[PDB]
RNA sequence: AGGUAAAUAAUCUAAAGGGAAACAGCCCAGAUUAAGAUAUAAAGUUCCUAAUAAAUAAUAAGUGAAAUAAAUAUUAAAAU
RNA sequence: AAUAUUUAAAAUCAAAUAUAUAUAUAUUUGUUAAUAGAUAAUAUACGGAUCUUAAUAAUAAGAAUUAUUUA
RNA sequence: AGAGUAGAUAUUGUAAGCUAUGUUUGCCACCUUCGACUCAACAUUUCCUCUUGGUUGUAAAAGCUAAGAAGGGUU
RNA sequence: AAGCUAAGUUGAUAAUAAAUAAAUAUUGAAUACAUAUUAAAUAUGAAGUUGUUUUAAUAAGAUAAUUAAUCUGAUAAUUUU
């Protein structure tokens, strides 16, 4: 009960007050940012096909996105986490190939060995799915926008003019060995540095990229694929995050 | 000095009271500042306003005659009795809406320059001429009544408000010298130039 | 234009307290050299030291240079002295006609005590 | 002789607190004692070669004194080394985006040695905007000054810890 | 607005003003006469 | 013009040390070798950095605070 | 309290020095500020921090600017 | 000072006055490649794009002049 | 044929919001009047600012297991996403 401790005089007289809201903090971050008010999915790219209009007849690229065992393992909290969150799994997997730490947690969070792990951030409280619900291509509207992210094709070390489109040097008129080159990288000794950011031959590809205002075009659960107008980032088989359009609705 | 020095007359159907708060805001200057921990109350027929005043100037009564009196404690400081000044206007002001109020009279001039009024007489609508709807909702203690649709009326009880409100409106289309047209404030009136084409 | 002597053009607070006190030095010097010789005439007429100096009827200087020093109107004291005399100097090529007294070389030697009477 | 004894009373880093609320030093006169503090001159133990600093905690800084027009006029720069990015932030968007301790941090900052020892010795000064910090506890205090100090006050003080 | 480091007042109507740290004439019957200390 | 040509000092040239942020030429002072108690020069004494306490007025413009930018314009101060 | 050149210690006035003890001659000093005009190119540059103060209110701050000075 | 149907100050501002830049032609003597292609970074003394004041000389349209403005753009 | 590619296909030019510059105002004195303030109070205002959106790098924090014949990595083999 009684233990031997001391009190400044200061600290005991001196006047309480709350301190002011940081624009550098989790919750006015939160509040300024730009997010949906729903969930999203995992989809794995499998390809593209034509899609014919059977009214118009027109006919546009898709990219056939599979929607396997979606579930939501787990959710993130304004007052444990900072931000609201939907953690969602995709796909099954072996006991070899997930580790020991990973399958008890998805014993604990009642769901089979994932595939794939990502987590969609929303608006606010009302958008959180629970756990353990198995999610559907019918989750989104046949018509309706959504964003794609995922990474990238790899074009491994690629030069100046196919990363950034520089034109290079003639191929004639007396032009020496450097035909593929991007010229001059600076100034004279005033300078006497190449600046940072100067653009220069290194590694292109295998980077997030996210497309806006992708058209979700025929959405079906028989077959378990999503449409989407146009093309997405990476190779076949990679994972694509979908999620509700910020701007178009 | 002379404005602030002027006494205020007070009909037994209004009263003034003065009191002070829990928090004094101090604002600061250069080699000067301001205390501010007084508030004043004018009580009458037509609803209640008030004014924040600072504790270096007292109101002094008198009950008979019904007379109040304005002053500050040191008067060789002039960054003192333009405040004393300013405070004997605003409260003579707020006395005068109360017994009576303020009111502001705006005409629209022009072919087809009108006025509405529209969700429970709380937005006013102008047409000063745009492809886009035009006009604002009125603030608090403010009340706008039309006999007309070129003529408005904007009253209250609080003088820097309705003038305000009255300005604002006036911004969409102030009159122009060539042919009279937009809205005037108040009897105010504009000189128009003569025609003269090349 | 070039190099950078960065003199500044005012002095401060301490350099001003130090001018003062090389003036009142220089004025010691001559107040000193002065009561000397006022001694050495009473000395030699026959008086003693001590009432040499308690003489009522002090001796004045009998040479040019003595006598201009002790002059204030050719050698004012520290607290005769203006204020302006004490730190800026006279010269025809500034504007103003004037230059900070710490611009002069070798200004905590050299004395200037004296500027035009309409400069 | 003098040298010969028990220097860990000596060298032990003290815990120091300073309520804006109550001091009246502005900005940099404040700022000016807290390095003195940090740096360790107030111990006559001080040797240059030494760190003797003790710890400083700062609480209400809301409440710093700043003269002139200094809130909506001090510049504070910043540049990567990359020409065309110098980011100039007034004290009043530092303060509205950091807190106002951060404005006596790099008052105090400015104000330390340039050695090795500057970021630990800054890296000793604890600021708060408000008066709730985790170092209550971590505060000089002396048997004799408990009198003054009321019960509840003293409970509080102790319980109500973060 | 005539900007002008010499600011004067012309018409009998104009009036002197002190804003954001800057000197101002207004003339309430020619507009040609508004100037700003620049 | 950090130009050029000569005329008086002084310093560098051939001069370490303190101040001028950094500094051949400016302010002070001339290192035989040490010691470190005392009096100091120029310059300084909120911290970086050795060392300060006051009086009387003015400034509110961060003016200014160790490299004063002009004619002019505005707003303010007293003598009859 | 109103019409109101000039920005002054020459002249006048007021304090002090050297001769003079009932008073005079000679000499020394004391006469405005703020802003605007303002001004480029890797990076803000008083060397940097930073420097103007405020009752309640605690050991305890209130120029670190300019002009005269003291200890 | 003078033009501007009238009025020096919408615009305009002719000899002279006070300053700013260090892009021009020169001056000193500390220090013995012009153009094109490619890629450009920076400034604002803003050509276009946005906000605004003036304009017997802004009825509308198109303009002239000026204040803020370097985000984007500028064969 | 695959792949790469553009002459081809798809998408974007990242809001809504908050303070402002020039500039436009209400009440209002010191200074009877006048004055938007280089007084106290009360409002409008830019492709610019803060932000937002997009991509790097960081991991505060969170779930889980913790000396294991199926605890975590590496060397090794068959390979491209
Ligand atoms: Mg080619
Ligand atoms: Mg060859
Ligand atoms: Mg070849
Ligand atoms: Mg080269
Ligand atoms: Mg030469
Ligand atoms: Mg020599
Ligand atoms: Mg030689
Ligand atoms: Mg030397
Ligand atoms: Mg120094
Ligand atoms: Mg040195
Ligand atoms: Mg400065
Ligand atoms: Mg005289
Ligand atoms: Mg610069
Ligand atoms: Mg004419
Ligand atoms: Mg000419
Ligand atoms: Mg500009
Ligand atoms: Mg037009
Ligand atoms: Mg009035
Ligand atoms: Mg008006
Ligand atoms: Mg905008």
């Amino acid at each position: 009960s009684t233990r031997p401790f001391l009190v400044a005089p200061s600290i005991a007289n001196s006047i309480t007050t709350e301190a002011p809201a940081i624009n550098h903090s989790p919750e006015l971050a939160n509040a300024r940012k730009w997010l949906p008010k729903r969930c999203g999915l995992i989809t794995r790219k499998k390809g593209m096909m034509p899609y014919f209009d059977k009214s118009t007849g027109e006919r546009s690229a898709a990219t056939i996105l599979e929607v396997n065992n979606v579930e939501v393992i787990m959710h993130r909290t304004s007052e444990v986490n900072g931000y609201f969150a939907c953690q969602v799994g995709y796909g099954s997997r072996h006991l070899s190939k997930v580790s020991r730490q990973m399958l008890g947690h998805f014993a604990s969070k009642v769901v089979n060995p994932k595939e794939h792990v990502a987590e969609f951030r929303v608006k606010d409280e009302k958008g959180l799915i629970p756990p353990g619900t198995l999610l559907k291509p019918s989750f989104f509207k046949e018509g309706q926008y959504v964003d794609v992210r995922s990474v990238s094709k790899g074009k491994g070390f690629t030069g100046v003019m196919k990363r950034y489109g520089f034109k290079g040097l003639r191929a004639s008129h007396g032009t020496s060995i450097m035909h593929r080159h991007g010229g001059s990288y600076g100034q004279n000794q005033d300078p006497g540095r190449v600046l940072p950011g100067r653009k220069m031959p290194g590694h292109m590809g295998n980077e997030h990229v996210t497309i806006q205002n992708v058209k979700v075009l025929k959405v079906d659960d028989e077959n378990n694929v999503i449409w989407v107008k146009g093309s997405v980032a990476g190779p076949k088989n990679s994972f694509v995050k979908i999620q509700d359009a910020i701007k178009k609705t | 000095s002379q404005v602030g020095s002027l006494p205020l007359y007070i009909s037994p159907e209004v009263q003034v009271s003065i009191n002070a708060l829990s928090m004094p805001r101090i604002i600061r200057k250069g080699r000067t500042s301001m205390n501010i921990s007084q508030n004043i109350t004018v009580k009458g027929p037509k609803g209640e306003l008030s004014v924040e005043v600072p504790d270096f100037l007292h109101l002094d009564k008198d009950e008979k005659h019904g007379k109040i009196n304005v002053t500050v404690q040191n008067s060789e400081d002039k960054h003192q009795r333009s405040m004393w000044g300013t405070v004997r206007s605003l409260i003579n002001n707020h006395i005068i809406g109360v017994t009576e109020g303020h009111l502001a009279v705006l005409r629209f001039v022009g072919t087809g320059y009108r006025a509405q009024l529209e969700n429970d007489g709380k937005f006013v609508n102008v047409k000063v001429g745009a492809s886009i709807k035009q006009g604002l909702d009125v603030p608090e203690g403010i009340v706008v009544k039309t006999p007309a649709p070129t003529s408005l009326i904007i009253e209250g009880c609080n003088k820097q408000q309705v003038l305000l409100f009255a300005a604002k409106l006036r911004k969409f289309h102030p009159p122009e010298p060539y042919k009279g047209k937009g809205i005037y404030v108040n009897d105010e009136t504009i000189k128009l130039k003569d025609k003269k084409i090349k | 234009g070039g190099l950078l002597w960065k003199i500044p053009w005012r002095m401060s607070t301490h350099q001003k307290t130090r001018q003062r006190e090389r003036l009142r030095n220089v004025d010691q010097v001559i107040k000193q050299l002065t009561l000397g010789l006022h001694v050495q005439r009473c000395q030699d007429k026959g008086l003693t030291y001590q009432e040499a100096m308690e003489s009522k009827k002090k001796y004045k200087p009998r040479s040019k240079s003595l006598r201009l020093l002790n002059k204030p109107s050719v050698f004012p004291k520290e607290n005769q002295m203006s204020s302006k005399d004490k730190y800026w100097t006279f010269d025809k090529k500034a504007v103003g006609y004037r230059k900070g007294i710490h611009k002069v070389p070798k200004w905590t030697k050299i004395s200037i005590r004296k500027a035009p009477k309409f400069f | 002789s003098q040298k010969i004894g028990h220097s860990g009373l000596a060298f032990a880093r003290l815990w120091h607190h300073v309520d804006v609320a109550r001091d009246k030093r502005t900005l940099g006169r404040l700022a000016s004692a807290i390095a003195i503090t940090l740096i360790g001159r107030h111990k006559p133990v001080y040797h240059p070669s030494q760190d003797c600093g003790d710890y400083v905690v700062v609480t209400n800084c809301q409440k710093i004194r700043v003269t002139g027009k200094k809130f909506e006029q001090k510049t504070y720069w910043s540049h990567s080394g990359r020409p065309g990015q110098l980011k100039l932030q007034t004290m009043n968007k530092v303060v509205a985006d950091k807190g106002f301790g951060e404005i006596l941090k790099k008052a105090v900052s400015g104000m330390l040695p340039k050695n090795k020892l500057r970021k630990q010795r800054l890296d000793r000064l604890k600021v708060f905007d408000g008066s709730e910090n985790p170092y209550k506890q971590n505060i000089t205090a002396f048997a004799h000054e408990q009198s003054s100090i009321p019960e509840p006050l003293k409970e509080s003080i102790f319980n109500q810890l973060k | 607005f005539k900007v002008r480091t010499s600011v004067k007042k012309f018409c009998s109507d104009c009036y002197l003003v002190r804003r954001k740290g800057r000197v101002y004439i207004y003339c309430k019957s020619n507009k040609k006469h508004k100037q700003r200390q620049g």
